[PDB]
């Protein structure tokens, strides 16, 4: 047979990028996917050359990162490519969920394809979390002091693994330090996991829009979707590009090129972007313990998904019901983003609290009970009896 | 297009071909640019302000 | 190797779908097929027909929350201008 | 010379939309002095400043000087 | 161990000084504030404390 | 939130440097300099700029080493141990006021006057709020606002009680290049040089980008064609069904 | 219907006058994707090599 | 034969592993190491002593040389790793041999 299939190596790249059959129609949407490979890379890469030039003490951090944009050659280059690197990281990778949401991705018998997705969601969160710390700006020293606090909620011992986390009396040289060892340890977690996700991918391959079987039909991964996913990479590097060279800061925050402050936390605190969501679900509840549960809720929720989903098809393609509230879901998210970056006060704590309810009933209420309606009217419209 | 069958005859360009024109656009390219961009800033530049300047 | 589990894909030449008989499919070479430039006055007026039929479903309900962050927002406005200041006390605390 | 900002903001304070919005901080500033000479100033948890209306007026002045400042600069 | 000279600090001033790292508050209370604070009810507080179980001299919040 | 507590929103004035092909007017980051040094350097440091980085930017060579010889650094020890100072040199950086935290707010009422290396990017409003900021002091306080012992008003500042005085004044400066130092010329000219003291790879930046932004736009077209055709004999694909006797 | 009579396909063929058309156009565009791919590689690879070359602050010369 | 070779590339790697590892101590051994195998490659015509100052990252073994040096002794552990993954791939397909020599087939044990 060809070297390519007989050789132990070859027949791997050769099973997954060469000869996987793929379903005639994917759309762009299937794109994504190659899309997170790339940022992960470009994560990487940037990361451990900046890394040569990078200290972690904490009399040095904020200054060795001024050091990379001064003086290392390309240095900003390498900065702003990290940092944007990030945000890009999280707006392919809502994209990539989504698109999962819309057509019943995480169906049978892709469950498992889809709990490790969620897996590789919440290391990335971590991760950049990390990254975000060792910049030791003002955010950074805030945001290194709220999350590890989150762990504060635990009764009993919860004060003592913050204490345990800071390694000592509060956010100082020895946290920051842990911080940067960490950030460089996860992304090769991330790398593995992202290694098992494909592997269940390989076992029943993708799904496709039209939310039915594909072994009818299917063409190579070679050529026709090589060439495909060039048209998208080069598509989000045009962009990536747009915001390195002309915009650097427009997704960052002023208040993060001022070096960290233990005495005063700045008068209006805006978190990362793609954390907003998740920041105003927390703010909603007036309780600590409650609140910092619930927010984690928020995430977990995704596992439910393949089981409420009472539909006898996949995906919404054919659904005018669910594809009504799968946008409702959609802009109410965005809603949530928007009350993350006001201040608590009166229409939008209000607002935030309708907007969380909405967010979980959605997985809880709204699809049960609209897939089983949408089941029945599929059946009444055509049987005589 | 009778122009691409001079040079290539039905066939695809070649590594070789493409690796060589490729350091020639290299150079050829940078230096429109530097120009373009020099002269979009005239007056603003340190060149054109150490000019107008006598010590 | 070691027996594997039963899946719903298999690999070229026995895939796992259905027998198939009957159907038949043509094609024509993409060399042979006129440069790419015939994607107009033919494909025009066909294509933005993929939206025409879904923009309602993203528009209701985006519209609809468009309305509620505005509808908010004016509000929060009034709240803390001097004209408000006192329903501002009424329904802070 | 004199400053170019200054000269544009004079002119502007000067005009029909101006002069209403000079007006109406001017009423306000009337009213807050009456407010201040009464017996019991110091105590009264609802002291009213004219902020509100200064910054109406300013954000006017904003509005006309900006992009035209910069053509009288060097 | 910090010491804080309190002769320094004016009348209704926030002054804020490091102890082991952490922030350590101190106002000089004016005796309108001393007032508010000794004039609410238990009933109020999530957690009920009277200001003179937080305070020793009415006068510094600390 | 009050506007009062926000500030007042700094409107759009027109900087030469706005653009993606424009560069920073390097005539008035020269200017701005010398308001910085003779105004400006008096209570604020500029601890991440060093003297080299101004020579082939706003002076020549020869200007600022004859301007870092001015200072004094420590130098290495003698042979004998006894500490001894020394002139500056290019690889040094540009010395502050103060020699310590301390020192800095007994000089200023109590407050500390932050160091303007990175202020243009630590702020929402970048020059349009410096150059505000700077040209927005009302001689009197709007009717109403009981301003602070030492303070002063400023709508731009958020809370409009900032603890620094309006500091420039029509010709406090006698400008080298002859133009004429009114305070909106002033303000104007210390902002394109601290704009340039935080972002020192603007020029430069934007030319590499114009040059990237080229080449991926035409990849990203020319890989739509390529596209296309690789997948027309799927695309224009025809099938005919013949239901097959039993 | 018959399998012999092959469906029409006149909307999709050009009449081929110049038999090598599509072949020099798909050509001419996998090689100009060729040449700015390898530019650009080239730039990228060279990007990040350089940042490992001595920094402008220790360039000083004693 | 693949087994073996890709299990002299993991020699290779550890001994550069361990090396900058000992780098990284910044003791006497570790500058006149770091010193001695950077120059090795000074040996390359025409360009040796550019790679050379290219990897020091200036005029001499520096504060930019053991920075890169802890990056790297970081890095490479886990390339280490995957290269071990291949390693046993590359056994899985014929197996282990034996003290023998000849042939496993007839009798395995789990
Ligand atoms: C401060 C906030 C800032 C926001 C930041 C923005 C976020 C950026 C991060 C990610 C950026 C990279 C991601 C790129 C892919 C994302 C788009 C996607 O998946 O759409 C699939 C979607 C599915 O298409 P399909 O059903 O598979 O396609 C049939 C094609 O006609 C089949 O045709 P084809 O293969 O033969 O050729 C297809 C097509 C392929 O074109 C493509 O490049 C692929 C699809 C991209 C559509 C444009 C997206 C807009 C992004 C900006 O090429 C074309 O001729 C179409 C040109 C479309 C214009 C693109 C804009 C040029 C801008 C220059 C700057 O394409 C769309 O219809 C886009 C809908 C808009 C979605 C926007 C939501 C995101 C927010
Ligand atoms: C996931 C869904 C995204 C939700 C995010 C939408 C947020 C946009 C908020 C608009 C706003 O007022 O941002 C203010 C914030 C900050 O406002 P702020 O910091 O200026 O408010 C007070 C602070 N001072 C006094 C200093 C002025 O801007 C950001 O940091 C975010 C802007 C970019 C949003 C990125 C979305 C791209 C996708
Ligand atoms: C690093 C690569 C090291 C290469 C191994 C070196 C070697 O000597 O290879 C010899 C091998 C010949 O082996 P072979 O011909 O297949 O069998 C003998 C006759 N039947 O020849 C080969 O194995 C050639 C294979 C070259 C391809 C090398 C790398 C392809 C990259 C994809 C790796 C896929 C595996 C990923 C594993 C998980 C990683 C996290
Ligand atoms: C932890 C929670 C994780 C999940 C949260 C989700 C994150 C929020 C997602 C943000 C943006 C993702 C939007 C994804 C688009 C929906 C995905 C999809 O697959 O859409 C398919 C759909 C039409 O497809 P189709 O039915 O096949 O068309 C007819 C062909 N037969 O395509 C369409 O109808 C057109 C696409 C409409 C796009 C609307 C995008 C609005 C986004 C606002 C961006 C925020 C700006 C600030
Ligand atoms: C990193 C992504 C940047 C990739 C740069 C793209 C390279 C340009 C392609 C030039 C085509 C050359 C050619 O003619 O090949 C003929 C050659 C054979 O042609 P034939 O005889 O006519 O079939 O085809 C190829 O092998 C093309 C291979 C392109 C590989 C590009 C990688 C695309 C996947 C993207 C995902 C990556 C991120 C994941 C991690
Ligand atoms: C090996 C690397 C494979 C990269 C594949 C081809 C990518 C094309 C890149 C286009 C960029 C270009 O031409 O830049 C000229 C641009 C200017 O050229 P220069 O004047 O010679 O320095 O060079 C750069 O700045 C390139 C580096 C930044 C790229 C930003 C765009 C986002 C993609 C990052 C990919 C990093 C992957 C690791
Ligand atoms: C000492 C008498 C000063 C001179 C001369 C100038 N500045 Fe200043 N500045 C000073 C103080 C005491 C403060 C603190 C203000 C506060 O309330 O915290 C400042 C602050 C600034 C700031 C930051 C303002 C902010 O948004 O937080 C800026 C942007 C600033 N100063 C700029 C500036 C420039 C450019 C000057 C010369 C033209 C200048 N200052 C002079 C004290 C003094
Ligand atoms: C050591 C290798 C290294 C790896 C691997 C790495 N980073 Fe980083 N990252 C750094 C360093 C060094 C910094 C500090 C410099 C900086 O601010 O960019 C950083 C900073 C960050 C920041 C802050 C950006 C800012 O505003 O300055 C984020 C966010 C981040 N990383 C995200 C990621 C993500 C997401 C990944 C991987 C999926 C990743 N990083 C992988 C080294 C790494
Ligand atoms: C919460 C879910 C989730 C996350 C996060 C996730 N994936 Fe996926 N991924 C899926 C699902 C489900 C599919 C199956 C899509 C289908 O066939 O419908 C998939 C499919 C893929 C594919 C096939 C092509 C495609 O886009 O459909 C690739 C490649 C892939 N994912 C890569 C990644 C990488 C790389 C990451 C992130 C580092 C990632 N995924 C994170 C859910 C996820
Ligand atoms: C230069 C050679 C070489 C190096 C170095 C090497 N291996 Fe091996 N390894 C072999 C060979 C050859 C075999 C086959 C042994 C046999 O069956 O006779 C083997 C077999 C193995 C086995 C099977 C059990 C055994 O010991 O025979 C394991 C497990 C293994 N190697 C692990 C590793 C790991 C882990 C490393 C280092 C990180 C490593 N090897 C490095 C040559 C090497
Ligand atoms: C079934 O459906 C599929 C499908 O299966 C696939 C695979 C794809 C294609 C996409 C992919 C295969 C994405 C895969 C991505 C990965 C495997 C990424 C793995 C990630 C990594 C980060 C690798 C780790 C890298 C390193 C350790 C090295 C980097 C560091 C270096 C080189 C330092 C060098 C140092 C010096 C001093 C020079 C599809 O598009 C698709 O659609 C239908
Ligand atoms: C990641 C870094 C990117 C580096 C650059 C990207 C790769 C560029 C590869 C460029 C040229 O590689 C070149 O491809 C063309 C196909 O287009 C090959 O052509 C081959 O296939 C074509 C097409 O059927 C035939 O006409 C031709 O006779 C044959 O030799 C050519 O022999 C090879 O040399
Ligand atoms: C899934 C985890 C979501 C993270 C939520 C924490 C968000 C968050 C806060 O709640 C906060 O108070 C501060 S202060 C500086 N940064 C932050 C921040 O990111
Ligand atoms: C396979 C690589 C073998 C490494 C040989 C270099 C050994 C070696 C030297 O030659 C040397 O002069 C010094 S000085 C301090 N440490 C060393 C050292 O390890």
């Amino acid at each position: 047979m060809a070297f390519r299939k007989s050789n132990v190596y070859l027949s791997l790249v050769n099973s997954y990028i060469i000869d996987s059959p793929q379903p005639s129609s994917i759309n762009y949407w299937w794109n994504m996917g190659s899309l997170l490979g790339l940022c992960l890379v470009i994560q990487i890469v940037t990361g451990i050359f900046m890394a040569m030039h990078y200290s972690s003490n904490i009399e040095l951090a904020f200054s060795s990162v001024e050091h990379i944009m001064r003086d290392v050659h390309n240095g900003y280059i390498l900065r702003y490519l990290h940092a944007n690197g990030a945000s890009f990281f999280f707006m392919v990778m809502f994209m990539h969920m989504a698109k999962g949401l819309y057509y019943g991705s995480y169906r049978s018998p892709r469950v498992t394809l889809w709990n490790v997705g969620v897996i590789i969601f919440t290391l990335t969160i971590a991760t950049a979390f990390l990254g975000y710390c060792c910049v030791y700006g003002q955010m950074s020293h805030w945001g290194a002091t709220v999350i590890t606090n989150l762990f504060s909620a635990i009764p009993f011992v919860g004060n003592d693994i913050v204490s345990w986390l800071w390694g000592g009396f509060s956010v100082s040289n020895p946290t920051i330090q842990r911080f940067f060892a960490l950030h460089y340890l996860v992304p090769f977690i991330i790398a593995a996991m992202v290694i098992m996700h494909l592997m269940a991918l390989h076992i029943h391959g993708s799904s496709n829009p039209l939310g039915i079987t594909g072994n009818l039909d299917r063409i190579p991964m070679h050529s026709y979707f090589i060439f495909k996913d060039l048209v998208t990479v080069f598509l989000f590097m045009l962009i990536l590009a747009l915001f390195v060279f002309y915009s650097p800061n427009t997704l960052g925050h002023p208040d993060n090129y001022i070096p960290g402050n233990p005495l005063v936390t700045p008068a209006s605190i805006v978190p990362e972007w793609y954390l907003l969501p998740f920041y105003a679900i927390l703010r909603s509840i007036p309780d600590k313990l409650l609140g910092v549960i619930t927010m984690f809720a928020a995430i977990l929720v995704l596992l439910v998904l393949p089981f409420t989903d009472r539909s006898v098809v996949r995906g919404n393609t054919f659904k005018v019901l669910s594809k009504f509230f799968f946008f409702i879901f959609v802009f109410n998210f965005v809603l949530l983003g928007q009350i993350g970056a006001c201040h608590v006060e009166v229409p939008y704590v209000l607002m935030g609290q309708i907007a969380t309810f909405i967010y979980f009933a959605y997985f809880l209420i709204i699809v049960p009970v609209i897939s089983t309606i949408e089941n029945v009217l599929f059946y009444i419209g055509r049987v005589n009896k | 297009s009778s122009l691409y069958k001079t040079f290539f005859k039905r066939n695809a360009v070649f590594v070789g071909t493409i690796f060589a024109g490729a350091f020639v656009f290299q150079t050829v390219f940078d230096t429109a640019i530097t120009s373009w961009y020099e002269n979009h800033n005239k007056g603003k530049l340190w060149k054109d302000v150490k000019a107008r300047i006598a010590a | 190797g070691p027996p594997s589990g039963k899946t719903y894909m298999g690999w070229w030449g026995h895939m796992g779908g259905p027998k198939q008989k009957g159907i038949t499919s043509y094609a024509v070479s993409p060399y042979a097929q006129k440069p790419l430039q015939g994607i107009f006055h033919n494909a025009v007026f066909n294509s933005f027909r993929r939206f025409k039929s879904q923009f309602l479903y993203v528009l209701i309900p985006a519209g609809i929350y468009w309305y509620w962050w505005k509808n908010g927002n004016e509000y929060n406005e009034f709240l803390y201008s001097k004209a408000g200041r006192e329903e501002l006390e009424r329904v802070n605390v | 010379v004199t400053d170019q900002l200054e000269d544009l903001r004079e002119h502007f304070k000067n005009t029909e939309e101006g002069k209403a919005l000079v007006h109406h901080y001017e009423e306000c500033a009337e009213r807050v002095k009456i407010q201040q000479q009464q017996p019991g100033y110091a105590d009264l948890e609802h002291k009213e400043d004219c902020v509100e209306e200064f910054f109406h007026l300013q954000h006017y002045l904003d509005t006309a000087t900006a992009p035209r400042l910069f053509d009288k600069l060097k | 161990k910090v010491e804080v000279n309190l002769a320094a600090i004016p009348l209704g001033k926030n002054v804020v000084v490091k102890w082991q790292g952490k922030p350590v508050f101190i106002r000089h209370r004016t005796p309108h504030e001393i007032q508010e604070a000794n004039s609410v009810d238990m009933s109020a507080l999530k957690d009920p404390q009277t200001d003179a179980d937080r305070v020793k001299d009415p006068q510094w919040l600390i | 939130m009050t506007a009062a507590e926000h500030g007042l929103h700094a409107p759009a004035y027109a900087w030469s440097h706005n653009g993606p092909f424009e560069t920073f007017d390097h005539a008035s980051i020269r200017r701005g300099y010398q308001v910085y040094r003779e105004v400006c350097a008096a209570c604020h440091s500029l601890d991440r700029v060093a003297w080299r980085t101004l020579v082939g930017v706003s002076h020549t060579n020869e200007e600022v080493r004859n301007m870092a010889e001015e200072f004094e650094y420590d130098d290495e020890p003698d042979e004998q141990g006894n500490p001894k100072k020394r002139p500056g040199k290019l690889s040094d950086y540009i010395p502050g006021p103060y020699p310590n935290e301390q020192a800095a707010r007994a000089a200023n009422q109590g407050a500390l006057p932050p160091d303007l290396s990175l202020i243009v990017k630590a702020r929402h409003g970048g020059c349009d709020y410096i150059f505000s900021l700077l040209t927005g002091y009302p001689d009197e306080p709007p009717a109403g606002v009981a301003l602070p012992p030492g303070s002063n008003y400023n709508p731009y500042f958020p809370g409009g009680s900032i603890a620094m005085a309006r500091v420039l004044f029509d010709d406090m400066v006698e400008y080298e290049d002859g133009t004429p130092a009114t305070t909106s010329q002033m303000a104007k000219d210390v902002t394109t040089f601290l704009n340039w003291c935080a972002e020192p790879e603007h020029d430069e930046r934007k030319r590499l980008g114009l040059k990237t932004v080229i080449i991926l736009s035409s990849l990203y077209l020319l890989s739509i064609w390529v596209k296309k055709f690789k997948w027309a004999g799927i695309k224009t694909r025809k099938f005919v069904f013949n239901p097959p006797k039993p | 219907k018959s399998t012999y009579r092959t469906p029409n396909f006149d909307d999709v063929l050009k009449e081929n006058n110049d038999a090598d058309k599509g072949r020099s156009y798909a050509y001419f565009m996998v090689g100009a994707m060729g040449l700015l791919s390898s530019a650009g590689a080239k730039s990228t690879v060279e990007t990040f090599i350089s940042s490992m070359t001595a920094t402008a602050d220790v360039l000083a010369m004693a």
